[PDB]
RNA sequence: GAAACUCUGAUGGAGGACCGUACGGGUUAUUGAUGUGCAAAUCAUUUUUCUGAUGUAGGUAAAGGUGCGAAAGACUCAUCG
RNA sequence: AAACAGAUCCAGAGUUAGUCGAUCCUAAUCUCAAUAAUGGGAGAAAGGGAGUACAGUUGAUAUUCUGUAACUGACAACAGUUCGCGGCAACGCAUACUAUUUUUCUCCGCCAAUCUUAUACCGUUGGUAGGGAUCUCUUUCCUACAUGACAGUACUAAUACCCAGGGAAACUGGUCAUCAGGCGAACUGCGGCGUUCUGCUGGCAAAACAUAGCUGUUAUGUCAAUGGCUAUUGGAUUGGUCCAUGAAGCGAAAAAUAGUUUACUGGUCACUCGUACCGAUAACCGCAUCAGGUCUUCUAGGUAAGUAGCCUAUGGCCAUUGAGGCAUGAUAGUUCAGGGAAUUCGGCCAAUUAGAGCUGUAACUUCGGGAUAAAGCUUGGCUCUGAUGAAAAUCAGAACCGAUUGUUACGCGGAGAGCCCAACUGUUUAAUAAAAACGUAGUGUCGCGCUGUGGUAGUAUAGCCAGUGAACGCGACAUGAAUC
RNA sequence: GUAGCGAAAUACCUCGUCACUUAAUUAGUGACCUGCAUGAACGGAGCUAUGAGGUUCUCACUGUCCCAAACUGUCUCUCAG
RNA sequence: GUUGCUAAGGGUCGGAUUGUUCACCCGUAUUAGGGAUCGUGAGCUGGGUUUAGACCGUCGUGAGCCAGGUUUGUUUUAUCC
């Protein structure tokens, strides 16, 4: 056999991110001990990522790259700190904000930058204060310890809506995957030869295979359905 | 003259991609490319410039909106339920 | 010389039926041009009767927007409607004003 | 060419001057007979490859 | 037309729209010519595409049980299960 | 084939730069070093990038040489001016240097429309120089009618933007089109300013070119008026489009805040390396002077919708063995009475159709299409008339004419009615397969919250890819538009 | 084995049986169904649009054919090299 | 008409479907069948059979298979005796 397009994007030659136009890496500033003003200079939109960026400017200037909440405008005054009050825009530790609301850009650790609920149209909702840990919900459902000191920017995401809308033309995913990256388009498993792929061969295309596989399988055999502790139409539950 | 009878925006496209779609795009294309009524200087002029982002012409200065509203609805409720805590206490 | 010939005669309209067209009426000459022909003939009319004093500010705007749809086709469309225009309205304008104010 | 290096231009000297019919006097001096110069080539048949 | 709105004409110039040029990109048919070829894959007539998921140049990245592949076991210096 | 010829052979000769390139800067990307570090270096003869033009000359060099006129940078002293003022304002006019920070120029996708310089071309009005043509006709036909970089300051007249007054619904102003305005419109200023424009100069006729005459040079002359519905280029004013938002760096100037202050205008020198010719047609790659292949530039007239096909000035050419025959055959072509697919696996092939204007367009449909559906008619030449524009253009109408013919050559769909497969634009076995195969949007399932997941990499406790990333996400599969 | 579809690009027996199509049809189209061996994202049924895709018929037009014939360009024929 | 003998000089066909040989119908001048390397591919054609692309159906866990079906698929040289 042939090492198999899945096994192939960790050598990296073709398959890396296109990062030529792409304006910065987005997050807060570093921590530095109390409250902050913080002018929005310009909001601003990179290639790849779906949300807005808002270049802050905390005047010497400054400046810092936070990913954008909805209903921020340019020449507001954000405030990054512990005694900054509740707006939309606002950067408050997780201590002070009240449980059961909408929030952005949340740490894992503190002065880290900023991890969950990053892309457009997604809030972390807060559940409630334990004593160092405040509990949060992540998009997905699953919920997690973080704790209190480390930041977060307040409400949702901006740009919220964009897959509502279904792209018509082959062309138009070209245009998608070339500010991002090469992975694309995919031709299926079963279409391939039985060197290529370990779906492929056969008079008649079919899989042939039971075609759901373990933790415990090597590379070149996790293909398919990996772990699949349930399968087919989710009906309820 | 109105010229199509049913279709509207998504003439352009032709017979291609099916009726189900064309009537998906037809509410969100409308939408995108639609002046609306700017907070800062009044005037309705504001456009879409990239996803997120609404450019006002007149005002020189930007929002962050929704992808094809300037309003997404739940972030228009965060607005709401920040406004009830903070009125509160 | 041999184009000269078919020139001159272009003029008086030899060689300029329906047999020796390959263009149509849009390639020959473009129905933007004759758009674009119109209107600034129509809209410079306008303008001098304007500074004139003939038309008014309020007589202009009505037949400035009525330029931008199809009802002129012509100059002397447009001039037999002002000539029309003012000896309907302006005879009135006069007339009806003037008396009933003190009475 | 144009635009050649220096030592590109040094390559395509020694190469033409090199160039050229064996001289008269050595068959006199030595009485070999048949020595062809080496380095002879034509332009169009034997290219250089340098 | 009571209204909600919808009839006629112009304006406008959208679209992985259409016809159609090339020392452009492809290569359908004649199973034509050639088959001691002009050519170790050509020529003629016909045909397809022609603002795009387009073509193309230089620099640069990926190397042999590997690479790369809109997937034909294709291609990797006339060499490839 | 022939040869005195040749890209062959032999002997000599030829490539001149401060301004064109390289050099200098960084891009994708590559490679060392430090971690007391926060980088250094490489990487583009199409990106960035200070500065040149004309005329002449050689057997071969020229934006490189000579003449003439510019321009840019660096290093020197030295002579004369000058020690901040105008406008309500937009802004104008003669002012330093070091540093820090901030901003700008350099500087940026694609598509579409309108207006306008320059160049080319066609034009109405004339004219003068030479040459061509002539049985007859033609006050004719052809050539020529030109001014560089650079520097200046007039008022004409533009659009963008800003300023002063002005203070708007009986809404007014404006575009080809969208539109603009109490966050201040129309409108008035011999406003401000940027970019284009017309005229008048300098350069500048001394040159160059064309006639006429003398043996190197002397004469006259290169003029006057004013359109483009034509094209290309530069620029201006705008619009649309994106789940696409379209380089960096060196360098340069400005501003602010400190501190130190006088400044401005007006001889010498400019290193290094490339420079000939071909660019496929015999100079490159195909073993060769191979009907193949290989990136780009300047782009005339007529016909026409035309960067099509056809014909011709300027420029370049006869690249190609000759002499004689003409039955048969091969191959590329016109044409064939009557029939019209009977031929053949099969209408393969060829023929018919065709451009434009005016009529007229069905079933079915995802209501957009189908549709150039189908099916009819007209088309020339010549003499006129009228309408629309500014306009030398284009469109409509009528006479009369002869072989009923006219998209005359050139170029240009045969059409309709069933059924199968794939929805569609697209991709593919370079050299027997272009398809129903691949692809796609759409639909669905599975894994994982970063000390993680899917890879890779290999002994250095190396760090690489997704990741400048975070579930509207990343990765793994399967189905393959819509409708039911 | 539900709904659809069904001698199908799947049906061996098979040139299945019965209509339409033709003067004449193992082809084509529409029905019936004892489906050798159909069948639902192994995706099932569908054809408005698109196709150098596969296949059947009608009109137009033709040297494909009855049945060949004539003419034209370059070669084949002769000579020199 | 049925049938026997001598006789191979002459005649023995146009079409619809099928790759067909064979078969079977429509039509005519009444109407036999064979051989020659199943005559005849440097004479043609390439529809079929029999490669590499691709689809369906049964079989096989799978790679793959199938006188089961369907579609796209290169036919060279005479100048020697």
């Amino acid at each position: 056999g042939h090492i198999v397009r899945a096994q192939r994007r960790g050598n990296g030659s073709v398959f890396q991110a296109h990062t030529h136009h792409r304006v910065g890496p987005a997050k807060f500033r570093a921590l530095d001990a109390s409250v902050i003003s913080g002018m929005v200079k310009e909001i601003i939109h990179d290639p790849g990522r779906g949300a807005p960026l808002a270049k802050l400017i905390y005047k010497g200037f400054d400046s810092a790259l936070v990913i954008a909440p909805e209903g921020i405008h340019t020449g507001q005054f954000i405030k990054c700190g512990a005694q900054a009050d509740l707006h939309i825009g606002n950067i408050l530790p997780l201590a002070q904000i009240p449980e059961g609301t909408e929030i952005c850009n949340v740490e894992h650790r503190p002065g880290d930058g900023g991890r969950y609920g990053r892309c457009s149209g997604d809030s972390c909702r807060v559940i409630g204060h334990t004593e160092n840990y405040t509990r949060i919900q992540l998009p997905s459902g699953r919920k997690a310890l973080v704790s209190n000191i480390c930041r977060a920017t307040l409400g949702i995401v901006a740009g919220g809506g964009r897959p509502e809308k279904p792209l018509l033309k082959a062309g138009n995913v070209h245009y998608k995957y070339k500010a991002k990256r090469h992975t694309w388009p995919v031709v299926c498993g079963i279409k391939m030869n039985p060197v290529d792929h370990r779906h492929g061969g056969g008079s008649h295309q079919h899989m042939g295979a039971p075609g759901t596989v373990a933790r415990s399988a090597r590379p070149g055999q996790k293909l398919g359905l990996i772990a699949s502790r349930r399968t087919g139409r989710r009906r309820g539950t | 003259a109105r010229r199509t009878k049913k279709v509207g925006i998504c003439g352009k496209y032709g017979v291609r991609y099916g009726a189900s779609l064309r009537k998906t795009i037809k509410k969100i294309e409308i939408s995108q490319r639609k002046k609306y009524p700017c907070a800062f200087c009044g005037k309705d002029s504001v456009k879409r410039n990239a996803v997120g982002i609404w450019t006002c012409t007149k005002c020189g200065k930007a929002v962050a909106g929704g992808a094809y509203t300037p309003t997404t609805p739940a972030a228009l409720t965060a607005r709401a339920a920040y406004k009830r805590i903070r009125e509160a206490q | 010389a041999r184009h000269t010939k078919r020139i001159l005669a272009k003029r008086l309209g030899r060689h300029t039926g329906y047999g020796k067209r390959r263009g149509g009426r849009n390639a020959r000459l473009t129905g933007k041009f004759q758009w674009i022909r119109r209107i600034r003939v129509l809209r410079k009319v306008l303008v001098d009767y304007r500074k004139r004093n003939e038309i008014d500010c309020h007589l202009y705007r009505k037949l400035y927007l009525k330029a931008k749809g199809n009802e002129f086709r012509n100059r002397r469309n447009l001039v037999e409607h002002i000539q029309t225009l003012k000896a309907e309205n302006l005879r009135e304008k006069t007339l009806q004003s003037q008396i009933d104010a003190r009475r | 060419a144009a635009h050649k290096t220096l030592r590109t231009k040094r390559i395509l000297c020694k190469a033409m001057k090199v160039n050229r019919p064996m001289p008269q006097f050595i068959r006199q001096m030595t009485g070999v007979r048949h020595i062809r110069n080496p380095l002879t080539r034509h332009w169009r048949r034997r290219k250089m490859n340098i």
